[PDB]
């Protein structure tokens, strides 16, 4: 999910977007 | 400290401004 992708890994800018409804 | 790692409170105050109206969940 978006704590391991963004936290423990690393998640850019637009991957972030990706998040978003 | 600069990094890469984006989290906790930090994490949501970056998807709530980039989502705005769209929302995350």
């Amino acid at each position: 999910g978006i704590v391991e992708q963004c936290c423990a890994s690393v998640c850019s800018l637009y991957q972030l977007e990706n998040y978003c409804n | 400290f600069v990094n890469q790692h984006l989290c906790g409170s930090h994490l949501v105050e970056a998807l709530y401004l980039v989502c705005g109206e769209r929302g995350f969940f």
